[PDB]
This record gives C-alpha cells, structure tokens and sequence, in this order.
C-alpha cells in the first residue's frame, strides 16, 4: 500500500560528461510519465550562467572587423555562445580577456578567479594572426533560466548605454541531450518493478544529483498548490499627541474639551470664534477630518479606543 | 511669544499669499491675530507703516522678475500686487528715483 | 486636434466670467469673424482702453494659473 | 498579412498579433481613454501609445 | 538642387519568426507554424530529438 | 529563480459527477506535464475496492 524506498545513489561519471543515473523505485504504471516529468523538469526548469553581455575595447558595433583578427565578430559571438561558466558565490560576475601573440585564443586566456570555473580549457574561441595587436574584452556573466531574446532585453533595459556595449544572446539551458529507458529491477519480492536509467549529456554545469534535486524541488513547489489552496490609530490621538501647534493643544483642554470627539461635535465655524483660539486651527482641523473620510457635524463609529 | 506666535505665520502668510493686497480686514481675519495683534508687531519688531512695508516687499521682489527679461512689463506689477501700473510706476519713483525702463535694461 | 483644443478653450471661456470671456472672444476672435483691436473694443464696450487692457491682462493672469493650466499644458506642443 | 497554421482558438474565433489593433483600434483606443479619463489629451494620448 | 545626402544603411538582426516561407528542393513549401520548445517536440531513444 | 505560482480560481461543479476545475496559468511545458501525471495517477495506480 505505501512505499517510500530510500534511492538514488549514483557515482557514474564514465569516460565522459555523461552521467548514467538509475531512477527508483518506480511502480508499475508511473515509468513512462515519471520519465517524461523529470525531462521535461530537467530541460525547462534548469539555471545556468554564460556570456550576456560582452564589451570589445575598439570595436562600434557587431557588424564591423578588426584588425590581426582572422575570424568576424559575428564568428567570434557564435564560437562564445557555447561557453559554460561556473559561478558559485555571487550571481553576477565580470570576467576579462588579455591574450597577446600568434595562435589559437581559447577560453584558458580568460582572467580566471577564486569563485570563476571554465569547463574546458581548449574551447576554441578566436585566432590572431599577427603579435602586434590583441585581443581584450569584459564579460558579464549573469544567472537565469530559460531564455531572454535580445528583442526583449533591449527593451527593458531603461538606461541607453554606451557606444561599443554589443548585446549577446543569453541561452539559459545548460542541459541539451538527455533521454530515458524503463528497464525491469532485481526486487527481492515484488518482481513486478522497474529501474529508469537516465542519461544526460551536460557541459559540466550542473551536477546529476543537485539537477535531480532542483527539479524535484520545482516539481514540489507547483504542485504545493493542490495540496495547500484547497480602524486607522492616529485618529483616536489626543489633542496634545497630535503633533500639531503649541496653541492647537494647550487652549482645548482649558475648556472642558479633551477628545476628538468632543471637538468634531461641535460647529467648527461656532467654536472658532472663542477668542482663545486662533484662525489658522480651521487648517489643522481640516487636514485632521477631511483628509481622513470624516464630515462636518458627524457621529464618530467608536471613538473609545 | 508675541501674541501667541503671530511672527512665525506672517511671514508664511506673505510668502505663500497671491497678489492679493495686505489690509487692516484682509489680515486680521484668518491670521489668528486682531488689529491689535498686529499693530504691537509693527511698532516694535518692524516700526514701519504697513503702506510703505508692502510697497519695499513688492519692489524687492520685482526686482528679480525685471531682472529675469520679460517682456510683458504691465503684468509684472500685477502680479505682484499693484492692480495698476500707475501706482507701481508712483512707487518706483519715489523709491529709486528711476524710471522703469532704466531698471529693466539692467 | 484642433476640435478638441476649441472645445477646451470654449469650455474654459464658459467657466470664467461673463465679461472676461466676451473680451477674450472680442480681442483674439474665438466663435467670432472679425479680430477686433484694443480701440474697437473699447468703443463697443468702454471708451476707457486702459480698462480693457486690464480686463486682458487679468484675465491671461486667470488662464494662467496652475489649477486651470493643467489641463490646457498638454497642448504646449501643439 | 501572412496566414498561420493553427487553430488556437475556437470556430468564430480568429488569431490576430498585438499589431493588427496596434495600427487598426487606436481611434476606438483614444475614444475609450477620453471614456474613463486616463489620458489627459489625445495628442499625449498618441504619444502614450507610441 | 541637392545640397546635401545622408545615407544610414541601418542593418537589422530580424530573427526566425513565425510567419516565413520555408523549402527545399523538392519543393514542400510552407510556413512556419510555432515556434514549439525542446520539450513538447518527439524525440528518439538515445540522442537525437525532432 | 522567481518560476510563477499557481492560484486555484474556478472549482466549477456542474453536477455531483463533473467538474471543471481551472488552474492559473504557469511557464510553458508545465500545464501538460502536470495533467497527465494526473491521469497516469488516476488511471493507472488509483486504489479502489472492485
């Protein structure tokens, strides 16, 4: 009747960025969509950092060349698109790029840091032809998930920044290849069920156990919802701590008078003329009333507080 | 103390009141002060008739609209409290002892 | 554009005062044929002009207030 | 415009882009801006669509 | 009477889209219908989707 | 990571034995993913006596 099975151990990492995780305990009849739930949590529901925004020192726009530069800039975008990176204090991160001389640049010419991972050394990026000129440009690497087209991003971006800033496409999907096979288990005694071996080829940017993990915790967090979804106090201030005039509350409590109530009972325009007062109050009392939802000669709901 | 704060509300009376001009029944009334309220003010802390106060106030601060290159100079008055142009201009002359012009070219 | 802006500044003109508004209408020729002067006016209404200049005068200082202004200022373009 | 392959909708229903009424319904838009007063003129109005 | 002629040459990315006629050789034109994502598309066993 | 919740709105009970029950509308591929977890649930492993 109830099952938890405590599973999901899994170390393989053979030859390869290819992870080979057996998925259970699974009964007889959730194969299938067990399957297709973890890819499809697998492939939308997964974030991951790359190359957003780029500046090149010496460059106006994306459609332009360079000089001691043998591919385009286009080429160069393109060759970028496919570059993991692995950031793990912050979200936001700006990396550089300073190489000189004649050769192949790939991304192990990229300003490494403490908290800054590169998946592979020998990513081609560029290549320079002459040792006179070189390479430089700032990165900002940025976390999200899904996919922003730049037709969207320049439009929400309110500040107009400066000439030279080109915009790049910001792919969020780090897993590209996975697929899945519901295989009959060795069970001690309901040889009735099933293994699913799952197999996913990632750049090395999230791992089998925390991306099985994080889809889990979406998968739980919408489906929550079927589980879970099935007076105004500075009015009854006296009139000394209204923070009004000095006038306003030492001359209304000399004539019996030590309560809102008692004031707004009253005819403002026939209690004004005491000659202890002064004209200017008429302010003050409209912005306490009138400002509040309150009427001349009305009935306070509950003034006792 | 003078008469219960009645300094600190003239000045905010004649900073944020329009061109509207100051009298014995324009002031007194919602100023929270009687004629008396006002005439000790004007005895001891100014010591000045009102007529002239107002008209030194009004010239102070044309002084910056003439200033500020306007051409619509019958406004100016008027918008400042002389409802008409020959006051403003009787004014001018007994102060400065210059003519209108000559202070606007400046 | 155009229809909207003299509906508004007939709707203002009809919110003001009788004389104000008739001058205003006399002088610069609103809902009128012929642009009357300074002494035509004066002679259809007064033979004293400098009354007629100050009924001009305050009632551009009238139309030119904020709370009567802010409505007409989205026509600054135009 | 270019025809679309999908039904998305139901029979006496059709799909149109944002464009289409971007272009077509900006009087019946005015109209109904002077209706409840968002706007404060037409002339901003056009802006505030553009 | 020309004084003076400025040209811009402004260059545009202009993405795929639905809503542009696509071929081959044989001929099977078209249209492109939506733009589905990796998910909801078939896929085969090992590696390779549609 | 800011993924939308969902908001139940309608339980509409036409009879004691139909419903139409909408759920608020979440990122593309969840909808279907959730619906047929449902039915595989329902119609598949659904203790009942017989």
């Amino acid at each position: 009747t109830e099952f938890l099975k405590p599973r999901l151990v899994d170390i393989e990492q053979v030859s390869s960025t290819h992870a080979k995780v057996t998925l259970e305990p699974l009964e007889r009849g959730f194969g299938h969509t067990l399957g297709n739930a973890l890819r499809r949590i697998l492939l939308s529901s997964m974030p991951g950092c790359a190359v957003t925004e780029v500046e090149i020192d010496g460059v106006l726009h994306e459609y332009s060349t360079k000089e001691g530069v043998q591919e385009d800039i286009l080429e160069i975008l393109l060759n970028l698109k496919g570059l993991a990176v692995r950031v793990q204090g912050k979200d936001e991160v700006i990396l550089t790029l300073n190489k000189s001389g004649i050769g192949p640049v790939t991304a192990a010419d990229i300003t490494h840091d403490g908290d800054v991972e590169i998946v592979k050394p020998q990513h081609v990026i560029c290549h320079l032809t002459d040792e006179n000129a070189s390479i430089s440009m700032r990165i900002k690497v940025q976390r999200g998930r899904g996919y922003v087209p730049a037709s969207t991003r320049i439009h929400s971006e309110e500040d107009e920044r400066p000439i030279g800033r080109l915009l790049v496409d910001a792919c969020y999907s780090p897993v590209e290849r996975i697929a899945y096979n519901v295989e009959a288990a060795r069970v001690e005694q309901r040889t009735d069920l099933d293994k699913l071996v799952i197999e996913m080829e990632t750049n090395g940017t999230i791992d089998p156990e925390e991306a099985i993990r994080r889809a889990a915790t979406i998968l739980a967090e919408q489906l929550e919802a079927f589980v879970d979804l099935r007076f105004d106090p500075i009015l009854l201030r006296p009139v000394d701590d209204l923070e009004l005039t000095v006038r306003s509350a030492n001359c209304l409590k000399a004539e019996a008078i030590h309560y809102i109530g008692d004031l707004v009972q009253r005819t403002e325009v026939e209690l004004l003329k005491t000659p202890n007062l002064g004209k200017k109050s008429l302010t003050e009392i409209k912005d306490v009333l009138a400002s509040r939802g309150l009427s001349l000669g009305m009935r306070l709901e509950n003034w006792p507080p | 103390t003078i008469s219960a704060q009645v300094i600190d509300t003239i000045v905010e009376w004649i900073d944020d009141n329009l061109h509207q001009p100051l009298r014995i029944d324009d002031i007194a009334r919602h100023a929270g002060y009687s004629k008396w309220h006002l005439q000790r003010l004007f005895l001891q802390y100014k010591g000045e008739s009102l007529g002239r106060y107002i008209r030194e106030r009004k010239l102070l601060l044309a002084a910056r609209d003439l200033r500020d290159t306007d051409q619509r100079v019958y406004d100016i008055c008027l918008k400042y409290g002389f409802d008409s142009q020959q006051t403003f201009t009787r004014v001018f002359t007994r102060t400065f002892n210059q003519p209108p012009g000559a202070y606007r070219k400046e | 554009t155009t229809e909207s802006l003299r509906a508004a500044t007939h709707d203002v003109l009809a919110g003001l005062t009788a004389r104000e508004a008739k001058v205003l209408r006399m002088r610069f020729g609103i809902d009128m044929n012929t642009d009357y002067t300074l002494e035509e006016v004066g002679k259809q209404f007064d033979v004293t002009r400098e009354r007629i200049r100050q009924i001009e005068a305050k009632a551009l200082r009238k139309l030119r207030h904020p709370s009567r202004s802010e409505v007409l200022r989205s026509f600054l373009d135009d | 415009s270019v025809i679309t392959v999908g039904p998305y909708l139901r029979l006496h229903q059709c799909g149109l882009p944002k464009k289409m009424a971007l272009e077509l319904f900006k009087p019946f838009i005015y109209g109904k801006l002077e209706l409840r007063g968002l706007a404060t003129t037409i002339k901003a109005a056009k802006k505030m669509v553009e | 009477g020309v004084l003076k002629i400025v040209k811009v040459y402004l260059a545009v990315k202009r993405r795929i889209q639905p809503g542009d006629k696509m071929a081959g050789r044989h001929g099977n034109k078209g249209v492109i219908s939506k733009i589905n994502p990796i998910e909801d598309m078939p896929y085969d066993e090992n590696g390779t989707p549609v």
